[PDB]
């Protein structure tokens, strides 16, 4: 069992906006800004989409945005595309100096 | 540029050990920490531990502290991960991810942008 | 003939005999109308030892746990802090946006590590009541005897030589009320009780280690943070501190000490085997050439090739002119048991030239001897 | 944005600049018409170090051989005496008829043992000429690495879109390295006095290993046998109580002179942002009486200058000061870090223009 | 009366190990040292080593230090001799001989009358 | 395997005559110590201690058996040969190194 709670499946229409939640504790998500979001296409390795809750690497689109409120972190994807259809994982560095990953969320584009 | 070349897929019998690797290319190996994350087919990602390539210090997850042993070869810029007493549950893809170490050498706190570069993962099958 | 060849050798002559028996040394007794005997304290063994204290001299850290907290949030807590098997230390570090904290300032940290001993030393009590002294009494030509504080006087039977009473006083060994038997891996020592109890190392009586911080690395306030580490090995440091101390021998059970047993021997029932025989008439030959000992005495083996044995061996130490008896014979009235029998004789020839005569008449063997 | 979280931080202001760089320290430079830069001394690494001596702190004895002889017969011999890996000592014992000797007296004996080191300590010579200083220069909103060597003290540092600077430094240190040794023991390292290290009473070698003075770890005392002295690890830690512990991370402040002549402010070439701004990272006070905030430009017309002003309690006059030199918004949805110095008490930080401008209240305790 | 009872004859294959024994009777086993001497058919006697039964200390010949292991059982008054990785050359009769230890329990110098009592020898064929 | 102690392979003698068996060693064994012993070995039987300390002999051993030493060479003398004397004879020595060496052996043949 993962310390980080994500919905198993999230569906969305093309061009629409969608939000993926990631609930942790005061010892990880609610305690630090070490909240990161990873995209994982079938057969491919995870890709860093968001770090420091809101910050994003150079090659990552502005359509991907991050948020945090209490022990819950949120990933928002604006204007959905067919290529966005992948598994999304949230991560956090803990109070204990360890790393925790979410259960994952399979994003389905209609 | 930056690239992490993982070792080839391995088929092992239960009760044995398996050693996987990741070779660093396009960056100074000594200045970064090598993390190991596993993923069972259709399951979530699970963090195993890290190695500070500069001084050789480690940290493992409570689930893997007894079986996992992470080592490094500075001369070859390769990081090794050994998992002893294999079970049918260990059938997973083993990914390596990099994170920069503090300028002084100690890896007390990770960088904000941890796991910015990943290895393609090694499929270790246990029959 | 067990004392000859031993470096630490004392000669005792009395006319009821007072003698002191020590380890590595032996006493040769002489008395008129009594046989020449060799006495030696073989071993001082202690049967049982009671465990008193166990010190840790080598340690290792395992199950490292760390808890971090942002500024204004308070001090972090670990369940391992309440555990007596763990060592916990608190530090305060610079926190900020780069360290994943929303607020800047000093953030509290706590680190815990399980303490495990890999090398220990034991302090045992040695009870003077349980001490057993092994004394071997040999006649010039051995019989083993035991001295215990419960049975100090012992009757020693010697075939054809009689019987002797060995009354000893087990007063040897520094007051074991103030002495501790310290064990370290394979070696054992006898140390002072207070010195042992004052050792600045973690200790136990029964695992729970009292004063573990004695083995933990010292923390300096105005310096960079470090992991909770332990001191190396105090094995070599201990060997340096035991330079003066007396080392004790330990084998397959029991401890062997360096005794100084004071004895009183009753030579009343003792008789000289040889006095009941007549002088040898036949010829003698040297079985083993006469050699000087480390005590200014000489030893020679003679083979009686004549007839009429058992008989007294005739021996006299004459002067340069071969006229008057000048030396002294240590061996009490030596005898030749049968034909072709070999006899060992200890002599004390004077300084310079002398002639050792073995036999009677023309057939008598004359041996020149010089003493430096 | 490197020094912002560092406790030991110094601010330097001029016109076009004298600065002292220390380990654990961070220098922020400010000048009119020049960009705000962060300078930090990363490491003091000696690329070529020279081994002086290797001491044995832990040893073991093996393959014990003894050879005896009778008195007057001379001294006994063993092949192991010629072997450099073996420790041999001579003595005498009581010999006589019972010990198989025709003569009585003290008979010569020789005992040999195979000496093996299991734990060693090294002492390396630290030279000031071979020292290499790593300096990282960062601009406000990754950094560029620069190397300082006593042979090549002046270095040209190129910064993309910000220009170029000349870093002319001179190494300055108090402690004499000619009288200092870098002592290594398992995982820890120390800086000890040369004489003290050379006077250590332990077996040693210079550079299948030959050990000089094995008897400093080997005793022939018996309660005939060879005895080892045990690990000197703890004894060493006791003797290093006063000594300074080291992490290639030597201590010494590097004095630098920076040429800000070819430097330019990336942002001056752009116009003011017209669109709306939002807080990406809430504003937080640092350990230096300054504040830091991340702003996300949600509007259009980027690249453009970020409009920031620190106004008074009545929101009329500009009272504070901005540390970050002319901050810009690179593109749409771009995040910008800004360091501000609001005055003591109440103040208002205004980000943007007109009604769409974000007004943030700030109270500086002090 | 003093007697040394040896173990029965053994047939072994090359590359294996063999364990022979000698039981002491009529004397204090701990007060004596047990020596092992071998003799190939038609060849000379060859000394292998000894065991001090009192403290368990040993000494082997340079030819046998790597293969021979001598042990003792104080409770049974039996001394054992193990010879590992045996070859065709090890086809010999294995004799045990006694020699008294010094009263303290140390075996530095032997008694001049060493090997006064022998075992009948165990024939080991390869 | 060659022995440090040298003995003649075969020595013959007539009944009721005296015979001598030599045993040459070095200054490290025979020439150094008195730990020179002589053993008798009948075919199929275990060795028997005949002489020890060069010249000394156990209680049950005959006066016909005598020992000698000169330099690194030790000698065994059997006076008045008998048919039962026909056995293999070995000399032994305790070395400077604290080990035991045996001679090559001497097969005594009685005519
Ligand atoms: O196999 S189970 O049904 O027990 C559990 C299931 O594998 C969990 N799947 C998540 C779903 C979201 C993408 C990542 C994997
Ligand atoms: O076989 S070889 O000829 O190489 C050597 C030969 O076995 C030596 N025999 C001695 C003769 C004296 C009695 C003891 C055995
Ligand atoms: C401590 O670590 C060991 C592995 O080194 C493990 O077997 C043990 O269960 C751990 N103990 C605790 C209390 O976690
Ligand atoms: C030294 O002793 C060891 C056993 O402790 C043995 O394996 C090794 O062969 C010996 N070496 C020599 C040179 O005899």
């Amino acid at each position: 069992q993962s310390a980080l709670t994500q919905p198993a499946s999230v569906s969305g229409s093309p061009g629409q906006s969608i939000t993926i939640s990631c609930t942790g504790t005061s010892s990880d998500v609610g305690g630090f800004n070490y909240v990161s979001w990873f995209q994982q296409h079938p057969g491919k390795a995870p890709k860093l989409m968001l770090y420091d809750v809101t910050s994003r690497p150079s090659g990552v689109s502005s359509r991907f945005s991050g948020s945090k409120s209490g022990n819950t972190a949120s990933l928002t994807i604006s204007g959905l595309q067919a290529e966005d259809e992948a598994d999304y994982y949230c991560s956090s560095h803990t109070s204990r100096g360890t790393w925790v990953f979410g259960g994952g969320t399979k994003l389905t584009v209609l | 540029e930056v690239q992490l070349v993982e070792s080839g897929a391995e088929v092992k019998k239960p009760g044995a050990s398996v050693k996987v690797s990741c070779k660093a290319s396009g960056y100074t190996f000594t200045s970064y920490a090598m993390h190991w994350v596993r993923q069972a087919p259709g399951q979530r990602l699970e963090w195993m531990g890290w190695i500070n390539a500069g001084n050789g210090n480690t940290k493992y997850s409570q689930k893997f502290q007894d079986r996992v042993t992470i080592t490094r070869d500075t001369s070859a810029s390769t990081a090794y991960m050994e998992l002893s007493s294999l079970r049918s549950e260990d059938t997973a893809i083993y990914y390596c991810a990099r994170d920069k170490v503090d300028d002084y050498g100690d890896y007390w706190f990770p960088t904000l942008w941890y796991f910015d570069y990943w290895g393609q993962g090694t499929l270790v099958t246990v029959s | 003939m067990r004392c000859v060849g031993v470096g630490n050798r004392d000669f005792v002559e009395g006319v009821w005999v007072d003698l002191v028996l020590e380890h590595g040394g032996c006493v040769t007794t002489m008395a008129q109308g009594k046989p020449t005997l060799d006495f030696e304290l073989t071993k001082t063994t202690a049967k049982e030892v009671a465990l008193l204290r166990t010190y840790c001299i080598e340690a290792s850290i395992s199950n490292i746990t760390t808890a971090t907290r942002c500024p204004t949030q308070g001090e972090p807590y670990l369940k391992e802090e309440q555990d007596q098997q763990y060592i916990c230390r608190r530090d305060v570090v610079d926190r900020g946006w780069g360290n994943g904290c929303g607020l800047f300032g000093k953030g509290g940290v706590v680190t815990c590590a399980k303490f495990s001993c890999s090398g220990k030393i034991t302090g045992n009590l040695v009870q003077i009541e349980n001490l057993e002294y092994t004394v071997v009494v040999t006649v010039h030509n051995g019989v083993t005897a035991m001295i215990t504080p419960r049975s100090p006087s012992v009757e020693v039977k010697l075939p054809d030589y009689g019987e002797l009473t060995l009354d000893c006083e087990p007063r040897s060994g520094i007051d074991f009320n103030e002495m501790i038997l310290m064990k370290m891996k394979k070696k054992t020592w006898l140390v002072h009780k207070q010195w042992f109890l004052d050792l600045p190392l973690p200790w136990t009586a029964g695992v729970h280690w009292n004063y573990k911080e004695r083995m933990v690395t010292f923390k300096v306030p105005h310096a960079k943070r470090q992991d909770v580490t332990v001191l190396g090995s105090q094995e070599g440091a201990m060997h340096s501190a035991l330079a003066g101390a007396t080392e004790v021998d330990s084998g397959d059970g029991n401890h062997m000490f360096a005794g100084h047993l004071k004895c009183k021997v009753r030579m009343e029932k003792l008789r000289i085997k040889g006095m009941s025989y007549t002088m040898c008439s036949g010829k003698f030959s040297i079985d083993k050439e006469m050699a000087e000992t480390q005590h200014g005495t000489t030893v020679v083996k003679v083979k009686y090739e004549g007839a009429g044995a058992p008989c007294k061996v005739p021996i006299e130490i004459r002067d340069v002119n071969k006229e008057k008896v000048v030396g002294r014979i240590i061996s009490s009235t030596p005898l030749a048991e049968n034909t072709n029998s070999v006899t060992n004789i200890e002599l004390e020839p004077p300084f310079g030239d002398s002639y050792i005569v073995i036999g009677v008449g023309n057939s008598a063997l004359t041996l020149h001897w010089f003493r430096k």
